[PDB]
């Protein structure tokens, strides 16, 4: 339902509430 | 408008004082001059043998003060001419 | 092992500094203590702790000789000690270090300073002879940076006070170090001064920096078959692509509210530090408003700066509720709404001017340990506006360290503000101050501190709302919990920063912990307590809310997060408590 | 058995998920660290790490290999990989995407890459990779000249005229053949005029005319 | 990327008659080669 690819690269979905964050 | 904007003081070139400037004499070697005054920071690389000593200061919200000393040396490393310009035109 | 042979002082005065290579350190500490107490002949014969004590010696004066290239008065002042003071090895070391620093101030990067006290035993006195060799002046040939793989070189070279081709000043390099720390773009900054292999009088300066990741721009959409589609997104950045420009663009779109904001600024428009920037916004909540502003500012000294700017906002309201404070305002504006009649509208075009003043002498970007900051912001209306008013907000914070390792620190955080109308007119109610929440006073629900609306007949929601909202029952004045904000505020918090003995090394520079006590209040003016004598008097500023608690701040990989818990001690009727709070900070 | 692991690693290197090739190669090092083909595995790990941009591992693997094989029939391959590995650090996907000029960032990685390519070109003049290494050397040299140019412009704007003259002279000594050096000449002409040193301004103007188009 | 293949050509400077240009260092010197071989995407960079 949720996973991260790298530090400070986060995506979630979980009806649903899609959200994404990415740091520079 | 710029007259009220903060400006840090800026210094450029080697430090000079009359007590040391007065010590340079024609016939002195380059090593003695460098010892007495310090390593030159500017030189003319274009096929000549001369040193430039530039004492430049600009306080914030102040004009520019500069003393320029040019030392001409022969191919043997002996000083041949002293060009002392105490102030800018 | 114990302390044996002390007669000038008992062992209870000495063992308090002992841990009884720890012993070698304790013995050196005791020897330094005695040397600093005039015992020129104090020493340790053996460890078993067999001590040999001397007498107390007093300084007769200090003589200095050597290659002192001028500045003799400054050296004399540094070494001038009034007669009769006890011999002190620490004072001697301090004098030598002050001489070295003074010489560094003028380019004597590598002086040789040594001293030798003459101990007079026939008469208990010490005469000190200091041998100083200033050495040669040093020049900086190149200034290089390493580790800045993202930010442009142009940024690191402007936060500098040491130029190439000029004499070295140690303080002029350290100022660069502090300014870089003040930039807020780096995890750590350090320095080196490596001598140039080709000449005894030239040195290079190298800075080591490590950039932290910033921005973390987010977005997302809530969705369901009952909730529909709710979109929210935005990007924030302090150092966009490494150019030094700050960017903030955010917005949302849903079935009840839509808004956006853009703010962009250049801290260095000109080479000497003049900054420019501005913002645009729109927010339509189902009332709407929109507008823009542009601000220019510049430094006036090393620590102070000024800002000023102009802008315009449009405000349009409709379906306003019959509130006493709102109607007071509307009547002051010449409006004559029908009693408890929801059918109304009001819109104005307000052209304003804003300005401010700051001071910042903090040592760190995000976790300051010393210094203080002051931020005074004023706002005034100009001719042509419908709403004539002014506002002032003052925000200050001071850090004072207790611990030498800066683990124990006390923070004073205060905010005050006010504002009023011009020409006998009132302040718009949508500009009122609110307090409560993690940004001001912890432990209370956001914007719940302050006076509340009193409600007084037609509405399109009549049957569903509370009895004083429904126009079939709303026959009289009713008290409510609907905060309307005020025209004056004050907030203060005392926070103690402590060590974090419960965290691992990976958090050593990322977690700060503190204890705090918060207080604050919001109140109004122009409150007719006679006409509304059946309700509390909102002009009384003494109803100050108070709470205290514990908080932790963590500079997580995703930015500054704040977790806190606090409980109230002083509460007034109408307040609502909230004991556990968490927010993304991106401030302070 | 090692033959199936080697075959799998080769299939994953030819196409597909290079991380699986990494897994197979690590399995080979864990199970057969001293086998007759362990050198092949070490080279395959270096290549695969490069392909996946696992640059700290490619570098560690290379330094290990060199210590392990001071001399080798294909040591020039390893040095070539060193040059590519160092060049791979001087980049940013976001800076490329947005058209950012990377020449103003820390050039130390470029210096290391230059040094290794020079060593390779001088030591193995008949290597099949010589042409690419020389083209890379020209590119890197131009990048370093650009770095110096940008620094000189900053100090020119600040009026640190002695730093401008000294740094440009340095450029003349270190990068005598590059467009950046020709473009910098008016900076010296200006610096020698803000300070009354007209003989040098004249010399600079003369070299400009002599080398102008 | 392969943008390095588009790098501008090099060209030396000439002195004005009667002038001597600064003496250069031997560092960063590029040797003269024949230039034979594949470049860029045309190279096989797999292990031997």
């Amino acid at each position: 339902l949720n996973a991260e690819i790298r530090d400070n690269v986060r995506f979630g979905l979980e009806a649903v509430n899609a959200n994404f964050r990415y740091c520079f | 408008l710029e007259r009220v904007v903060y400006r840090p003081d800026i210094n450029q070139g080697n430090y000079l004082t009359a007590n040391d400037v007065s010590k340079i004499r024609v016939g002195m070697t380059q090593q003695q001059v460098a010892y007495a005054l310090g390593t030159p920071l500017m030189s003319d690389p274009f096929g000549t043998n001369t040193w430039f000593y530039v004492f430049r200061q600009q306080p914030g919200h102040e004009g520019v003060t500069q003393q320029t000393l040019t030392l001409t040396f022969n191919s043997s490393g002996v000083l041949t001419n002293i060009d002392n310009k105490p102030a800018l035109s | 092992i114990n302390i044996v042979g002390n007669h000038a002082f008992t062992t209870d005065e000495l063992i308090s500094h002992f841990q009884l290579q720890k012993l070698a350190g304790d013995l050196e500490t005791l020897r330094s203590y005695y040397l600093d107490r005039g015992y020129a002949r104090f020493n340790i014969d053996s460890t078993q702790v067999n001590i040999t004590e001397g007498d107390q010696y007093k300084l007769s004066g200090v003589e200095v000789s050597g290659n002192l290239a001028g500045h003799s008065a400054e050296i004399e002042q540094l070494t001038k000690i009034e007669p009769g003071e006890l011999y002190n090895g620490t004072k001697v070391t301090k004098m030598e270090d002050d001489i070295k620093k003074l010489l560094g101030r003028y380019g004597y990067a590598y002086p040789r300073v040594q001293s030798m006290p003459e101990i007079n035993d026939a008469d208990k006195t010490v005469k000190l002879r200091v041998n100083v060799d200033a050495g040669n002046r040093f020049y900086v040939r190149k200034i290089r940076f390493e580790g800045n793989d993202t930010s442009k070189d142009a940024v690191l070279r402007r936060e500098m006070r040491q130029m190439e081709g000029a004499w070295l000043g140690s303080d002029l390099v350290d100022q660069g170090k502090e300014r870089l720390n003040r930039l807020g773009f780096f995890e750590t900054v350090d320095t080196d001064t490596q001598r140039v292999p080709g000449s005894p009088d030239q040195v290079d300066v190298v800075y080591k920096v490590k950039e932290r990741n910033t921005g973390c721009f987010n977005f997302g959409i809530g969705y369901g078959t009952e909730s529909g589609v709710s979109f929210q997104a935005g990007v924030q950045q302090d150092n966009w692509l490494g150019t030094g420009y700050a960017v903030g663009i955010n917005g949302t779109k849903n079935d009840y509210q839509t808004y956006a904001e853009l703010s962009v600024t250049n801290p260095y428009f000109t080479v000497d530090g003049v900054s420019l920037g501005g913002r645009l916004f729109y927010n339509d909540f189902q009332n709407k408003s929109y507008g823009t502003d542009v601000t220019l500012g510049f430094p006036i000294n090393e620590y102070n700066s000024l800002r000023a700017g102009l802008g315009y906002v449009h405000n349009s309201l409709s379906n306003m509720q019959p509130q006493v404070a709102m109607w007071r305002y509307l009547y002051s504006m010449g409006e004559h709404p029908s009693t408890s009649d929801q059918d109304n509208s009001f819109k104005t075009d307000d052209f304003t001017f804003n300005y401010g003043w700051t001071y910042n002498k903090l040592d760190r970007g995000y976790f300051p340990t010393d210094g203080s900051r002051v931020n005074l912001t004023g706002k005034v209306t100009i001719p042509g506006s419908d709403n004539e008013y002014y506002k002032v907000t003052l925000d200050t914070a001071t850090y004072v360290p207790i611990d030498d390792d800066h683990k124990w620190v006390v923070l004073g955080r205060t905010r005050w503000g006010y504002g009023d109308g011009l020409g006998g007119k009132e302040m718009p109610f949508y500009e009122n101050f609110y307090a409560g929440g993690s940004s001001t006073v912890r432990g209370f629900q956001s914007n719940t501190i302050g006076p509340k609306a009193v409600y007084f007949q037609a509405s399109n929601y009549d049957p569903y709302d509370y009895e004083c909202a429904t126009q079939d029952g709303a026959k009289d004045l009713c008290k409510s919990d609907d905060a309307v904000g005020g025209n004056a505020m004050a907030v203060a918090s005392l926070e103690f920063i402590t060590p974090t003995p419960f965290i691992s090394d990976k958090y050593a520079n990322s977690v700060r912990t503190s204890f705090f006590w918060d207080m604050g209040t919001v109140w109004d003016t122009n409150w007719d307590s006679s006409q509304y004598s059946g309700y509390p008097d909102y002009s009384d500023p003494s109803n100050i809310r108070m709470s205290a608690g514990i908080a932790l701040q963590w500079m997580s990989p995703l930015g500054p997060l704040v977790f806190s818990y606090a409980q109230p001690f002083k509460k007034y009727d109408g307040d609502k408590a909230e004991q556990f709070q968490f927010n993304i900070g991106k401030t302070w | 058995p090692p033959n199936e692991i080697y075959a799998t690693a080769q299939q994953k290197l030819q196409d597909g998920n290079w991380r699986q090739a990494i897994t197979q190669l690590e399995a080979l090092d864990n199970r057969y660290p001293f086998g007759p083909y362990s050198q092949q595995v070490q080279l395959d790990l270096i290549y695969a790490y490069y392909k996946n941009a696992d640059l700290p591992l490619a570098q560690a693997a290379i330094d290990r290999f060199i210590r392990l094989n001071p001399t080798h029939p294909n040591i020039d391959y390893v040095m070539y990989m060193r040059g590519l590995t160092n060049m791979a650090l001087d980049d940013s996907a976001l800076q490329g995407f947005f058209g950012v000029d990377r020449s103003d960032r820390d050039p130390q990685h470029a210096r290391a890459a230059f040094s290794d390519f020079s060593k390779l070109v001088r030591g193995y003049p008949n290597s099949q990779y010589t042409t690419d290494a020389t083209k890379r050397l020209v590119f890197l040299k131009d990048r370093l000249a650009k770095y110096e140019y940008s620094v000189a412009e900053y100090y020119t704007e600040r009026g640190a005229w002695v730093a401008v003259v000294n740094r440009v002279e340095g450029m003349l000594r270190d990068y005598p053949d590059t467009q950046a050096t020709r473009d910098a000449l008016p900076l010296m002409e200006n610096a020698y005029r803000q300070m009354q040193m007209n003989a040098q301004a004249e010399k600079v103007a003369k070299i400009i005319a002599a080398n102008s188009s | 990327d392969e943008a390095y293949l588009e790098a501008a050509p090099l060209a030396e400077l000439h002195a004005p008659a009667g002038m001597i240009l600064p003496v250069t260092s031997g560092d960063y010197a590029i040797p003269v080669t024949n230039g034979s071989g594949a470049v860029g995407k045309a190279l096989d960079i797999r292990p031997p």
